[PDB]
């Protein structure tokens, strides 16, 4: 899979900080490629397991926590300290009792120092396609919706606006010809208690 | 008026009269809710899906802010809450007062601690509903229970 | 803001090519400072209003947006469309590019970089407009799309709510003719009962 940079910081070196741009091929310890840069020179390093498979094989491999352990290892947490003249990636893992060792990253170093940059550039591309040209795109749908809501809620207003005046409008009717009516009924029982 | 003295049930009839009867707002739609849920309640007509909410005035948090009219949410439902409100003749009202006894969160429903403590404040306490308690009162088209939700 | 990486391939090293990053400076007709780097190494520079001149000059452009045409040369506000030749030769240290008017590819800039103390500082300045531009033009969809989402809830709802409140207006109408008609022929029945037994009494 193409190779996607996720920018690690040295504790060793964090002002100029590392890209493991890491294509790694579905696993981390049976096939995978890691090229690294600082940003400025392009260690892209075709690796192997030749060089790192057998640190699993050869320290305690346990029961614990291995593949998240890599995971966030080439990630931005250890002491990711990759040495720029034998284009090596190490660090150190922290827990209880026991501080092993994760990563042996002999990551090579391609002639092009720019490629990783290139990579990056087109990164700055699509990056760039992350917030508002698309969030004009589902605007126009959101608007559309906010318009149709909009509309929708004026009209909202004035069916029930409509309804409490022809409510209104019908009781007080109602009630002018029920005064009538009653006003007729109580004189007619005062007019049957007179006979 | 155009009603006659001795004629008995019918649709048209009561048409023709109210056309000849005059056509005016002698009373507000508040008050005149009012009068028409007592008129529901006196001809049995409350039972009506259509307006039984007319008497009591009902508060809705249509806004961010509790009691206050600083802000109004929109893109939102919750002035959509306040016309489901008054649909039934509930009153809506921004600020919280002592006739209200249905209350109506907004879209968030976090804001039921306020509502408790002017619950103390207000005296005659209102139940805490959600917005689904407002949403079908014309979804379903008709009121809904205060004990649906937090009281 | 924007700071556009406008991502030429130089024709003198387009294995090592150069990226313009610049860094304007406001008021473009009092200068500014073109910053140029191939991610490998770095050129910054300063433009004045002598080389400013020149170059609006070169275009035979008189008294207009020459100032526009560097503002979307540097960091290229338009895209790569703009076609401005951005070769700069890392081997002179000189950077220009050329704006193709009048059917000739005049100079539209002739800017003497400078070589970077340490490319690394600009690579960081570089990697935090990289940030800026992952939030630049395709993610708060999520922002405004939880605002579609509640758009798209509340005017269904509201659309329900209104059919829902027109045909219960039209009920409403009928329903209240029927009962308030109901309630007057009582009370006239009613009166036909009391003046019938009027009669009687």
């Amino acid at each position: 899979m193409e190779r996607k940079i996720s920018r690690i910081h040295l504790v060793s070196e964090p002002s100029i900080t590392h890209f493991l741009q890491v294509s790694w091929e579905k696993t981390l310890e049976s096939g995978f490629v890691i090229t690294l840069t600082d940003g400025h020179s392009a260690w892209t390093g075709t690796v192997s397991e030749s060089e790192i498979s057998q640190e699993a094989d050869d320290m305690a491999m346990e029961k614990g926590k291995y593949v998240g352990e890599l995971r966030k290892a080439l990630l931005s947490v250890y002491t990711f300290n990759f040495s720029k003249e034998s284009c090596y990636f190490f660090f150190e893992k922290n827990l209880k009792d026991v501080s092993f060792r994760l990563g042996s990253f002999n990551l090579e170093k391609v002639e092009n120092p720019a490629e990783v940059i290139r990579e990056l550039i087109c990164y700055c591309l699509d990056t760039i396609a992350e917030n508002q040209a698309k969030n004009e795109h589902l605007q126009k749908e959101n608007e559309r919706l906010l318009r149709d809501w909009n509309d929708v809620q004026g009209r909202f207003e004035k069916c029930v606006s409509a309804k409490e005046a022809l409510e209104t409008d019908l009781y007080k009717r109602f009630i002018l010809v029920l005064n009538e009516k009653k006003t007729k009924i109580r004189s007619l029982h005062n007019k049957l208690l007179n006979a | 008026y155009g009603d006659s003295y001795f004629i008995d049930t019918d649709l048209n009839q009561l048409k023709e009269v109210f056309s000849g009867i005059k056509n005016s707002n002698e009373q507000t739609p508040e008050e005149m809710a009012s009068l028409i849920a007592d008129l529901e309640y006196r001809y049995s007509w409350d039972c009506s899906p259509l307006s039984m909410f007319r008497r009591h005035t009902v508060y809705l948090d249509s806004y961010a802010v509790i009691n206050d009219l600083s802000t109004k949410n929109e893109g939102t439902r919750l002035a959509i809450k306040a016309l489901e409100l008054r649909f039934h003749g509930a009153k809506v009202v921004s600020c919280l007062a002592e006739g209200v006894s249905h209350v109506i969160i907004g879209e968030d429903h976090s804001r039921v601690a306020d509502f408790k403590a002017f619950r103390r404040t207000f005296k005659r306490k209102f139940k805490i509903l959600k917005e689904s308690w407002v949403t079908d009162s014309i979804d379903k088209c008709e009121l809904q229970e205060e004990n649906q939700y937090l009281i």
